[PDB]
RNA sequence: GAAACUGCGAAUGGCUCAUUAAAUCAGUUAUCGUUUAUUUGAUAGUUUACAUGGUAUAACUGUGGUAAUUCUAGA
C-alpha cells in the first residue's frame, strides 16, 4: 500500500469511470492535459 | 519575499551541468546569502545542494535585486570533479590545503637547488670534519 | 595487478582501466543514499525522471524517443492505458545499443516498472531479455558505466517487483542462467548480487524450493 | 629575437576572433597546424567565446582532455589547435556538428550542420606534384597530402574529401560560371559566380566575381575557393548566403525584424 | 601590459571666459537651473558645439549622399529620443538651431522640479542626491541625468524613500522614540 | 615515490633606447637562392632474435682534501 500504489488505484478507478461513460478514452485523456 | 529567476539557461553535457544567470528580487532585504540560493536552486532543479554552485552576485545600484551566474551539475561526483578547488572550499566540500607563503617556498627551492644528491653524505662529512 | 591503487596519488585526475572500474563496481542500489528525483513526485515516477532526462541528456536517439512518447506520459492514467506502446518504444530504442542514449532509457525502464509494477509482469520477460542482450552487447564496447546502468536497472526492477518475483524465483533465475553461467567473471558476479537481493527477501518455504532447483541445475561457471 | 616566438599580445591577435581588449594581456597563440596563424580559429576561442560552453581556459582544457571534441573526425586535445576554414568540429555529447565558415562580416560563424554533411569537407588543391617512386599526390589548403589523385585535378580546383578515409570523392574544376567563396581580403565571406579570370604571368591573377544581386567585385586568385556550381553548393552556406548588405539596408532590416 | 582604456574631456574652457555678456548668461543659467559651478555650463556648451559641428559637416555634403542620410537620420533620432528636438522638427537645419537651454531643460533636476515633486530646483537637487527620486523602478542620484521622452512619465519617489512609502527616516523615528520615552 | 640518469624547456617572456642617417623602419617584391625543433598529412615486405654487450656509469655504500664556493678526488 505504498503511496505510488495508491495513485494507481485512483488512476485505475479513474480509467474505469472513463470506460463506463464511453479512441474516445484516448482523446479524453489528451483533453485532461 | 524573495523570487529567483533563471535566465539564459544553457545545458552543457560536456561539463555535465547547467549554466544560467540568476536574478534574485529581494524587496526589503539587504541581499540573500549564497547558501540560501544554493538551497532554493537545488529545490527548484531537484538536485543535491552539493551539486549547486553560485557566484558573481552584484546588487544593482539602488538595491532590491541581485544578478549573478549559477551552475547545477548533474550529480555531486561531477561537481567535485569539475568545480574549482576554491569554490569547493567555499562550500565545505573540500578542505583548504595549508602551504607556506610563496617567499618561503621559493627560498626553500633555492636552498635545495644548492645541494646535489640526497645530502646525507654531506651531513656525515661535515659531522666528521667538525 | 596485485598492488592495486591502495596508496592514492595527489592527482585530481587519474587514469583507470576498464577492468579496474569493473572490479570496484558493485550492484547494490540501496546503499546509495543520494537524493533521487523520482522520490519527489507529482503525477508519476516516469514523468518526473522523464522531464529531468530531457534536460540532461541531449543524445539524438533519446530525443527521438522523447518526441514519440511525450504526449502519452503526461498523466498516470495516460501511462497505464498506453502501456503497450510505451514498453515497445523503450525496448525498441534500447536495442540500438547506443551509449549516448542508454542512460535515460535504462532509468526510465526502471521507473516505468515502478509506476505499473504488477502490470509490468506481462512485460517482465521481455525486459530481462532486452537487458541480457544489452549486457551481452556491452562486452564488445568496453564501458563500465554502461554495466552500471544496466545492472542497476535490473536491480530497480528487482526491487519494485519483489513480492511477485519472490514467489517465482526459479523462473527468474532461469532467465539469468546465461548471465550467471557466462564466461566473464564480472558479469556472473554482478548478476549474482542483483539476484541475491531477492534471496534475502524470501519466505523460508519458497527458498527451499529455489535451493532445490539450483542444486539440481548444479548436477560452466 | 633569437628564435620562434611563443606569445601573442591581445592587440596583435587577429581581429576577427573578437577578443575583449581589457580581459587580459595575452591571447591564445594558435599552435602550428593545418592552417596559418592569422586564418585560424583556436578551439579555446571557439568553445569559450563563441559557443559559451566553457567559462575560462581551464574548463576548456577539462573539455578537451575528456576527448569529447573531434576535429575532422579525429580527437584533438590541444587547447590552441588551429581549426580553420572548412574544418568539421564534432561534439558528440551535445549531438552537435559545426563547419567553420566566414559570415558576411568576415568572422568565423557558428554554423550547425547535419551529420551527413559533416561526413565530408572541401579542399582547394594548392599543389599537384609527383612524389617519390613516381606517385602523384595533391596538397590541399589544409595541408592534406592525398596520393593517386584523378589526373584531371589541377591546381586551384576543389576536392571533396571524405573524412573517414581521407580520399577524394569528387572534384570541381575552376571555370567560369562556378560558385565561389571569398576567403581573404576586404571581400571576405562573400559568395558569387566567376565571370572572368585575368592572367598576368609573373604576377597575381585576378578574378571577377558577380554576386546574386548582380554586384561585381575583383579579387586576387589566392583568395577564391570554388564551392560548387551556381545554385548548387556542395556545402550548406551560413545565413545571408554570402550577400553583402549596405549599412542603410542593414538598419532597415534590423528595425523591421525587431 | 594591458591594452589602454580610452578617456576624454567632457568640457572645454570657452574662447573668452571674461566677456561680461557671457558672465551674465552663465549667471542666469546657473540661477535658473541651480547649477553648482561653471563647469556644467562649459560641459553642455561643449556637447552642443560637438553636435552642431557635426550637423554643419553633414549639411556640407550633397543631399542624398548615403553618409549624409545615415548619419543625419541617426543624429536626428538621438536628439528626438532625448527630447531636445521635437517630433515635427526632424531636419538637420533645426538640429543646427538648438540652444543650451534645451539641454538644461531635460536634466533630471529640472524635470523633478517641473513635475511638482520639489518646491525649488535646489530642493530637487537635494532630493536627487539624497536617494529619493526613482526613474521607473530604479533610484537615480545624479542631477545631470538626462531624461528621455519615455522615461519622463516614470519619475517618482523611490519605494525605499520615506516620501515613497518606506519607513520614516532616522530623524523622524528618533524624535518619535524620544517623545514616546 | 625522495635522489639520479634520460627527454624537453631555459633562444619565450620582461627591461632599456647606448650605437644606428639608404642603416633601422613602412609599404611592396623574391627564394627557379637556403635551413627549419615542433604541429598536421602522407611515407620504408629489399635490414642469439622466445631479443646482443660494458667496449659503463650516475644516484647509492664506503674512504678523503680545502678557510672558503651549486669545488670534488680514489675504490
Ligand atoms: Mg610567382
Ligand atoms: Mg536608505
Ligand atoms: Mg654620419
Ligand atoms: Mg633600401
Ligand atoms: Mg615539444
Ligand atoms: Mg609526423
Ligand atoms: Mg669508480
Amino acid at each position: 500500500e505504498n503511496p505510488a500504489d495508491k495513485r494507481r488505484r485512483l488512476a485505475k478507478q479513474y480509467l474505469e469511470n472513463l470506460k463506463s461513460e464511453a479512441d474516445i478514452i484516448a482523446s479524453r485523456l489528451k483533453e485532461d492535459v | 519575499a524573495v523570487t529567483i529567476r533563471t535566465r539564459k539557461v544553457i545545458s552543457n553535457p560536456l561539463l555535465a551541468r547547467k549554466q544560467f544567470v540568476v536574478d534574485v528580487l529581494h524587496p526589503n532585504r539587504a541581499n540573500v546569502s549564497k547558501d540560501e540560493l544554493r538551497e532554493k536552486l537545488a529545490e527548484v532543479y531537484k538536485a543535491e545542494k552539493d551539486a549547486v554552485s553560485v557566484f558573481g552576485f552584484r546588487t544593482q545600484f539602488g538595491g532590491g535585486k541581485s544578478v549573478g551566474f549559477g551552475l547545477v551539475y548533474n550529480s555531486v561526483a561531477e561537481a567535485k570533479k569539475f568545480e574549482p578547488t576554491y569554490r569547493l572550499v567555499r562550500y565545505g566540500l573540500a578542505e583548504k590545503v595549508e602551504k607556506a607563503s610563496r617567499q618561503q617556498r621559493k627560498q626553500k627551492k633555492n636552498r635545495d637547488k644548492k645541494i646535489f644528491g640526497t645530502g646525507k653524505r654531506l651531513a656525515k662529512k661535515v659531522a666528521r670534519r667538525n | 595487478a596485485k598492488q592495486r591503487q591502495t596508496t592514492k596519488s595527489s592527482k585530481r585526475y587519474r587514469y583507470s582501466s576498464f577492468k579496474a572500474r569493473i572490479d570496484d563496481l558493485k550492484i547494490e542500489p540501496a546503499r546509495n543514499l543520494e537524493k533521487r528525483v523520482h522520490d519527489y513526485v507529482e503525477s508519476s515516477h516516469f514523468l518526473a525522471s522523464f522531464d529531468q532526462w530531457k534536460e540532461i541528456n541531449l543524445s539524438a536517439k533519446f530525443t527521438e524517443f522523447a518526441a514519440e512518447i511525450e504526449h502519452d506520459v503526461q498523466t498516470l492514467p495516460q501511462i497505464l492505458y498506453h502501456d503497450k506502446k510505451i514498453f515497445n518504444s523503450l525496448v525498441s530504442f534500447i536495442n540500438f545499443h547506443d551509449e549516448f542514449s542508454l542512460q535515460p532509457l535504462l532509468d526510465l525502464l526502471a521507473q516505468f516498472c515502478h509506476d505499473l509494477g504488477p502490470d509490468f509482469l506481462k512485460f517482465y520477460e521481455e525486459a530481462i531479455k532486452t537487458l541480457i542482450n544489452l549486457l551481452d552487447a556491452a562486452i564488445e564496447f568496453e564501458s563500465s558505466n554502461v554495466f552500471e546502468w544496466g545492472f542497476n536497472c535490473l536491480a530497480y526492477i528487482f526491487k519494485y517487483l519483489s513480492k511477485f518475483l519472490v514467489k517465482k524465483l526459479v523462473l527468474t533465475c532461469d532467465l539469468l542462467i546465461p548471465l550467471l553461467s557466462h564466461s566473464k567473471e564480472y558479469l556472473s558476479r554482478f548478476s549474482a548480487e542483483a539476484l541475491s537481493f531477492l534471496v534475502r527477501k524470501c519466505p523460508v518455504s519458497n527458498l527451499r524450493e529455489f535451493v532445490r532447483s539450483v542444486f539440481e541445475k548444479l548436477e560452466t561457471n | 629575437a633569437r628564435g620562434p616566438k611563443k606569445h601573442l599580445k591581445r592587440l596583435a591577435a587577429p581581429h576577427h576572433w573578437l577578443l575583449d581588449k581589457l580581459s587580459g594581456c595575452y591571447a591564445p597563440r594558435p599552435s602550428a597546424g593545418p592552417h596559418k596563424l592569422r586564418e585560424s580559429l583556436p578551439l579555446i576561442v571557439f568553445l569559450r567565446n563563441r559557443l559559451k560552453y566553457a567559462l575560462n581556459g581551464r574548463e576548456v582544457k577539462a573539455i578537451l582532455m575528456q576527448r569529447h571534441v573531434k576535429v575532422d573526425g579525429k580527437v584533438r586535445t590541444d587547447t590552441t589547435y588551429p581549426a580553420g576554414f572548412m574544418d568539421v568540429i564534432t561534439l558528440d555529447a551535445t549531438n552537435e556538428n559545426f563547419r567553420l565558415v566566414y559570415d558576411v562580416k568576415g568572422r568565423f560563424a557558428v554554423h550547425r550542420i547535419t551529420d551527413e554533411e559533416a561526413s565530408y569537407k572541401l579542399g582547394k588543391v594548392k599543389k599537384v606534384q609527383l612524389g617519390k617512386k613516381g606517385v602523384p599526390y595533391v596538397v590541399t589548403h589544409d595541408g592534406r597530402t592525398i596520393r593517386y589523385p584523378d589526373p584531371n585535378i589541377k591546381v586551384n580546383d576543389t576536392v571533396k574529401i571524405d573524412l573517414a578515409s581521407g580520399k577524394i570523392t569528387d572534384f570541381i574544376k575552376f571555370d567560369a560560371g562556378k560558385l565561389v567563396y571569398v576567403t581573404g581580403g576586404r571581400n571576405l565571406g562573400r559568395i558569387g559566380t566567376i565571370v572572368h579570370k585575368e592572367r598576368h604571368d609573373g604576377g597575381f591573377d585576378l578574378v571577377h566575381i558577380k554576386d546574386s544581386l548582380d554586384n561585381t567585385f575583383v579579387t586576387r586568385l589566392n583568395n577564391v575557393f570554388v564551392i560548387g556550381e551556381q545554385g548548387k553548393p556542395y556545402i550548406s552556406l551560413p545565413k545571408g548566403k554570402g550577400i553583402k548588405l549596405s549599412i542603410a539596408e542593414e538598419r532597415d532590416r534590423r528595425r523591421a525584424q525587431q | 601590459p594591458r591594452a589602454p582604456r580610452t578617456y576624454s574631456k567632457t568640457y572645454s574652457t570657452p574662447k573668452r571666459p571674461y566677456e561680461s555678456s557671457r558672465l551674465d548668461a552663465e549667471l542666469k543659467l546657473a540661477g535658473e537651473f541651480g547649477l553648482k559651478n561653471k563647469k556644467e555650463i562649459y560641459r553642455i556648451s561643449f556637447q552642443l558645439s560637438k553636435i552642431r559641428r557635426a550637423a554643419r559637416d553633414l549639411l556640407t555634403r550633397d543631399e542624398k549622399d548615403p553618409k549624409r542620410l545615415f548619419e543625419g537620420n541617426a543624429l536626428i533620432r538621438r536628439l528626438v529620443r532625448v527630447g531636445v528636438l521635437s517630433e515635427d522638427k526632424k531636419k538637420l537645419d533645426y538640429v543646427l538651431a538648438l540652444k543650451v537651454e534645451d539641454f538644461l531643460e531635460r536634466r533630471l533636476q529640472t524635470q523633478v522640479y517641473k513635475l511638482g515633486l520639489a518646491k525649488s530646483v535646489h530642493h530637487a537637487r537635494v532630493l536627487i542626491t539624497q536617494r529619493h527620486i526613482a526613474v521607473g523602478k530604479q533610484i537615480v542620484n545624479i542631477p545631470s541625468f538626462m531624461v528621455r521622452l519615455d522615461s519622463e512619465k516614470h519619475i517618482d519617489f523611490a519605494p525605499t524613500s520615506p516620501f515613497g512609502g518606506a519607513r520614516p527616516g532616522r530623524v523622524a523615528r528618533r524624535n518619535a522614540a524620544r517623545k514616546a520615552e
